[PDB]
């Protein structure tokens, strides 16, 4: 894994294009996440 | 050490879930490609994901981040998809499960869009699709996301394409 930006603890990746896009986020240490809930689904194919 | 207990689709926090996954659905610039074509999921099952260990060491984290930040955790509410969803919420995340070759460098990467994490539930670019018929776009086949408690303290912003 690599290391956060010095003095950050994670990094948000903001879109600038694609304006319907919302933020994607990287940490880099296992225990800054907490796996919650886990959900089990199909995609549906569209009418 | 872990546990996992079935949410009824009565219970308001079924619903909160579910509502935060069906209402993150958006179209994807590779038409598909990697995740399939659907405006929205038939959820089957809602598990609350419960370790003791697991739990205290990001709480223990958390605590960490918020003293070197103005104690704002900067805590948030993510999907991640992934193959190795079972090993994660057994032995909880590590670098066995960063993206090595990701954009922002190699670590364990979370979205907003639940449509973005369904890209990687079987495997980077969708893998070869479902184990079973070989499609990325299969509408029979269960698939898994996790929606993950994330600590973003002082986040670094990297404006991109
Ligand atoms: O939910 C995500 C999972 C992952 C992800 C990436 C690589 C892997 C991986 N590494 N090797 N196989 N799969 C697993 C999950 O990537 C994302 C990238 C952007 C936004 C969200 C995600
Ligand atoms: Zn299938």
């Amino acid at each position: 894994m690599a290391h956060s930006p010095p003095g950050h603890h994670s990094v948000t990746g903001r879109p600038s294009v694609n304006g319907l896009a919302l933020a994607e986020y990287v940490i880099y240490r296992g225990e800054q996440a907490y796996p919650e809930y886990l959900i089990t689904y199909q995609i549906m194919r569209p009418e | 050490g872990t546990i996992l207990i079935d949410l009824s689709p009565d219970d308001k926090e079924f619903q909160s879930v579910e509502e935060e996954m069906q209402s993150t659905v958006r179209e994807h610039r590779d038409g598909g490609h990697a995740g399939g074509i659907f405006n929205r999921y038939n959820i089957l099952k809602i598990q609350k994901v419960c370790n003791k260990k697991l739990w205290e060491r990001y709480t223990h984290r958390r605590k960490e981040v918020s003293e070197e930040n103005h104690n704002h955790a900067n805590e948030r509410m993510l999907f991640h998809g992934s193959p190795f969803v079972n090993a994660i919420i057994h032995k909880g995340f590590d670098e066995r499960h960063a993206y090595i070759g990701g954009m922002f460098g190699a670590g364990i990467y979370f979205a907003e869009n639940s449509s973005k994490s369904n890209q990687y539930v079987y495997g980077i670019g969708g893998g070869t699709g479902c184990p079973v018929h070989k499609d990325r776009s299969c509408y029979i086949c269960h698939r898994q996301l996790l929606f993950c408690r994330v600590t973003l303290g002082k986040s670094f912003l990297q404006f991109s394409a």
